[PDB]
């Protein structure tokens, strides 16, 4: 019952605007620091904004600095998006993510459902070549993600997430810091690799787990994630 | 140097010590008092006109009190009393009338010397209250005030009895100079005895702040 | 009956002499030879600056990283020791703590003191806060120790003369140990916990079975109260901290005490005690505000702690012995390396 | 009481029934460990500063 | 009368150097009166090191920067303990955060560095009769707040039926004695009035031992002081 329930998309006219809300509920709103995560029609995901706990840090990606805004009503329990100045680059499903940073902590644990929204007519980049694969059930596959910049920290992190996007639905974390598994996920995943170099293992593969990989990098704002690696049969 | 990770995380301890900070200046602007006594002596009735541990919350004249009574906390005395050191004031609860019952002024009296003498509460001071003035002035015209002390020499009369058990509990205390001793009779129940409580604690906190300020 | 009385001395007496007739040549005689450890100098690495009032316990986590602290401000913090951030601070119902504790695989902590219950919190949850898992009632005096032997049972020791074993799920007393004759101060568990140690103010201690629930064995000499144990990183020998100004060496198989640490010019009581990863140093604090550190095999103070303005009251050491943290009765927590 | 004196006396039997060896031999095992375990003891043997995790 | 100038000199900057080793050493025992203490100890420090070892002007902005610093920290001082000891404890935490602190602590050199600059040098001209009015004004305020402690004091005692009293009385007496000269010499000389030759030299003279003996007249009932030097020694 930790569910976020997003509202507020339509058609809109280009050059309008229009506001997006995430009520939250089933956890501790105010300790979270909160996310929104676009995706195209047909393209992969992208990260729009963020906003600290206490709503002390604010974060906009360059596509949409100045357009948009991002903030928080703690006691309502609800976040909020302002859109301004509309384009038609702007159509898309909006996901409302939820991120808790301390010592051990595991990040983008939680998406939401997601809302359509269409429009009427330096930074690190993370490659992913594979971008199909034949899969048969009760074998083993093997996906891999490379990052143009060394995402070994001197602290000993490395900074790679692994997403899994079923058909009809929203992304969820299995893997965090490359070597550990999120809650609830199966032990037939595996994740290891180097710095600029990643894999991630499945072995004994069967059904429900078709659908697109994605690898994401935290090492650095603006969070970019891969072109996808898709799976099928 | 740090990673974005670090900073969130940097920027949560921060928030926390914030809340922290918060709480700590909340609490500081509470009096606490510790309640002692030898026995069934009247701590009962004193709580009531307001496990282990028992804590009272009350508050008067926009001031807020916390009274602990440790009566059923028992084990040896040594092991925990230093956990009360800082508290406001010392409450003490002695039985007036608890003179011909059986020498037990003399109970009370070796608790009164022992607290008020201990380590952890020299500079603490003790607010003295003598429960049941009406028993014992009736008992007085019946028992002389000799069995307990018989150096004793004067006429059997209410006022100057418990005059004579004030100044034998009073100068029980060997540092005069750090502590401070308040008497009162508590058998009034007109609420005497709270605004009593709340003057010596008043007052106390007076020649506290007179204290940090070097005046003292 | 006297006669009862009188066997029961004689049994002693028999004890006491076969205890004797084992003891052939001293530790120090064997240790005559053992090149001394020289001058051990620490200096505090990290201080730690959040409680607000006396600190009374603190635990090491497993990892060595994290390690919890209660303090009588009503809080516990846990704290990212290579970093100094706080994690998390959890408010207590009541804020009269004595004693913490932290669980093997990290995910519990327990905390409890003058109102006689062991209150377990859980750390790992979905909402993102942490909350009260169980409430364990059933001891009359306070609680003095308390060490989690995994994530679903606990051993509480407590000032009403008795130790027991409980269940965490159900929260029953599933054994109680009950051999002493006053209060019970500290707790040792085994490396391989299937036995412990106490120390109470009858100035005794006694060794536990933790399956069977009865004393195995018995161990006297200390003159005063008991405030300390620890046991050696072997696990066939324990330390014991007392009000008498001294600390003592007991082994388990020799069934006798070995050493003796004190000195002439300390008077004043042990608050805590224990050992470095080889089990050659054995750190102690005292009520002169700073602690000592003495070479366990010779009985010579190597070194000296003095960085705090007050009372120590705990000190623990980390599992892979890179560390020492020492908590006093000012508000700050020193960790030396 | 008396149930309370038997309980002692029974105490006291189990307490003698257990072995004992000689102080040498486990003077001996204590020695020995110290010895073995030395070389990975940081405290005793400082360690420099490039693997210390407390620098600073 | 150069004599007594080294004396003094010396007497003054020792006893501002031990105050301000003293608060920095045992600084947990130290708390924000100790601040505004040491404030002024300071500014005695510049003013003390400055006027009488030498015997924009070459020294005489500094010597006015000095002593206008130390004027205000007597009614920082004096307002602290006013407010410790007579208003409501909420008040006074509140009134009182560090950030507050700090704040006053630097508009106070702010102000000074302001007067400093912005007036011609000299103690009917302008200038001179501003002098007085700033004396004055302080006066009352001390007289005003050293007082209303003292009559709380006997209120409190009286409300309950050894507080000696004797600092107050103290400083109040040697201020007036060490400030009341300059007032009535810079009145009289800010009107086109003659001053006769080694009269203004008495006065300063009287400043300046007023700003070489500040500490101990601040500290010398202060236990916890007291304690710090006996370990010290």
């Amino acid at each position: 019952d930790v569910q976020l329930v997003e509202s507020g998309g339509g058609l809109v006219q280009p050059g309008g605007s229009r506001k997006l809300s995430c009520s939250a509920s089933g956890f501790a709103f105010s300790s979270f620091g909160m996310h929104w995560v676009r995706q195209a029609p047909e393209k992969g995901l992208e990260w729009v904004a963020y906003i600290s706990s206490g709503s002390g840090t604010i974060y906009y990606a360059d596509t949409v600095k100045g357009r948009f805004t991002i903030s928080r009503d703690d006691p309502k329990n609800t976040l909020f998006l302002q859109m301004t100045s509309l384009r038609s680059e702007d159509t898309a499903m909006y996901y409302c993510v939820r991120s808790i940073y301390y010592y051990g902590s595991s990040p983008f644990d939680f998406w939401g459902q997601g809302t359509t929204l269409t429009v009427s007519s330096s930074d690190i980049v993370m490659t992913q070549a594979t971008s199909s694969v034949p899969v048969t059930p009760g074998e083993s596959v093997s996906i891999s993600c490379r990052s143009s910049k060394s995402l070994l920290h001197s602290n000993g992190n490395t900074y790679l997430y692994w997403f899994l996007q079923r058909p009809g639905q929203s992304p969820q974390l299995l893997i965090y810091r490359m070597s550990n598994l999120a809650s609830g996920v199966p032990d037939r995943f595996s994740g290891s690799g180097s710095g600029t170099a990643f894999t991630l293992t499945i072995s004994r593969l069967e059904a429900e787990d078709v659908g697109v990989y994605y690898c994401m990098q935290h090492l650095e704002y603006p969070l970019t994630f891969g072109a996808g690696t898709k799976l099928e049969l | 140097t740090l990673s974005a990770e670090d900073k969130a995380a940097v920027e949560r301890s921060k928030m926390i010590d914030r809340n922290l900070r918060e709480d700590g200046e909340k609490a500081a602007r509470e009096v606490k008092l510790l309640l002692l006594g030898a026995g069934e002596s009247g701590k009962s009735t004193i709580v009531k006109q307001m496990t282990g541990i028992v804590e009272t919350h009350f508050t008067f004249k926009d001031l807020h009190f916390k009274m602990f009574d440790v009566g059923g906390q028992r084990s040896e005395r040594k092991k925990w009393i230093h956990c009360f050191e800082g508290v406001t004031a010392i409450i003490f609860c002695v039985a007036l009338s608890d003179y011909d019952l059986v020498n037990r002024m003399h109970e009370s009296m070796k608790l009164f010397d022992s607290i008020c003498n201990n380590k952890w509460f020299t500079d603490t001071s003790i607010i003295l209250f003598l429960n049941k003035k009406d028993l014992f002035e009736e008992k007085i015209k019946k028992s002389p005030l000799t069995i307990c002390y018989p150096e004793y020499a004067g006429s059997n009369t209410y006022e100057e009895a418990a005059a004579y058990i004030q100044c034998q509990f009073e100068d029980l205390n060997k540092r005069k100079d750090t502590k401070e001793i308040y008497t009162h009779f508590t058998c009034a129940t007109d609420t005497k005895n709270v605004q009593f409580v709340f003057d010596a604690v008043t007052d106390v906190i007076i020649k506290n702040n007179l204290k940090d300020c070097g005046l003292f | 009956l006297d006669q009862l009385r009188q066997e029961a001395e004689q049994l002693k007496n028999q004890i006491r002499d076969a205890r004797k007739a084992c003891a052939d040549a001293t530790l120090s005689q064997i240790t005559n030879n053992i090149d001394p450890v020289g001058r051990i100098q620490m200096r505090t690495r990290r201080t730690l600056r959040g409680h607000l009032a006396k600190i009374y316990a603190m635990h090491w986590g497993t990892d060595s990283r994290l390690l919890v602290s209660a303090s009588q401000d009503g809080k516990l913090i846990i704290w990212d020791s290579y970093t100094t951030n706080k994690v998390h601070a959890i408010p207590l119902r009541s804020s009269w703590v004595m004693t913490c504790a932290y669980a093997p695989s990290g995910n519990y902590v327990a905390c409890g003191g003058l109102d006689n219950i062991c209150s377990i919190y859980n750390l790992k949850t979905r909402e993102g806060n942490v909350r009260v898992s169980r409430e364990l009632a059933g001891h009359t005096g306070y609680l003095s120790c308390c060490r989690f032997l995994d994530d679903n049972q606990i051993v509480t020791s407590s000032g009403d003369t008795t130790c027991a074993l409980w269940d965490i799920e159900t929260g029953q007393q599933t054994t109680t140990f009950t051999g002493h004759t006053g209060d019970v101060m500290s707790l040792s568990l085994a490396p391989d916990t299937r036995l412990f140690v106490s120390g109470a103010c009858d100035a005794s201690a006694k060794l536990w079975d933790v399956r069977e629930g009865m004393c195995r064995q018995t161990f006297t000499g200390h003159e005063s109260d008991i405030n300390a144990i620890c046991f050696f990183p072997n696990g066939n020998a324990f330390a014991t901290g007392s009000d008498d100004a001294t600390c003592r060496l007991f082994d388990l198989r020799a069934d006798q005490e070995l050493m003796t640490y004190s000195h002439d010019n300390i008077i004043c009581g042990i608050t805590s005690v224990s050992f470095s990863k080889s089990g050659r140093l054995l750190l102690a604090g005292y009520d002169d505000f700073n602690c000592n550190v003495w070479d366990a095999l010779k009985a010579d103070r190597a070194g000296v702690l003095a960085g705090h303005d007050n009372r120590v009251s705990c000190l623990g050491v980390t599992d892979d012995g890179m560390a020492v943290a020492t908590g006093s009765w000012d508000s700050f927590l020193k960790i030396w390396n | 009481s008396i149930a309370q004196a038997r309980k002692l006396v029974e105490q006291l039997k189990m307490e003698a029934n257990i072995d004992r060896i000689k102080v040498s031999k486990a003077a001996a095992d204590l020695m020995a460990y110290c010895e073995a375990h030395a070389k990975e003891d940081p405290l005793l043997t400082p360690v420099p500063a490039s693997e210390n995790p407390f620098r600073e | 009368v150069s004599l007594l100038y080294s004396g003094l000199a010396i007497g003054g900057t020792l006893a501002n150097g031990m105050v301000i080793y003293l608060v920095s050493s045992f600084r947990k025992l130290q708390t924000t009166s100790n601040a505004f203490i040491v404030n002024g100890c300071a500014a005695d420090l510049s003013v003390c090191a400055l006027w009488m070892p030498q015997e924009r002007l070459l020294r005489g902005g500094l010597l006015g920067l000095g002593l206008t610093v130390s004027l205000l920290s007597h009614c920082l001082v004096a307002l602290n303990r006013y407010l410790l000891i007579t208003r409501a404890p909420a008040t006074y935490q509140a009134l009182y955060q560090r950030r507050h602190t700090a704040g006053m602590l630097a508009l106070s050199w702010a102000l000074a560095l302001g007067l400093v600059l912005l007036l011609p040098p000299w103690a009917v001209h302008y200038p001179a009769l501003l002098a007085a009015a700033a004396l004055l004004a302080q006066t009352a305020l001390l007289l005003h707040c050293y007082l209303g402690i003292v009559r709380r004091v006997r209120v409190s005692v009286k409300r309950v039926s050894r507080l000696s009293g004797l600092s107050v009385l103290l400083l109040c007496c040697v201020f007036l004695l060490a400030t009341q000269p300059l007032v009535w010499v810079s009145l009289a000389s800010g009107f086109s009035l003659p001053v006769p030759w080694g009269v203004q030299a008495a006065s300063w003279l009287l400043c300046c031992a007023l700003s070489a003996l500040n500490p101990l007249l601040y500290t010398w009932r202060n236990e916890e002081f007291r304690r710090s030097v006996r370990s010290v020694l």
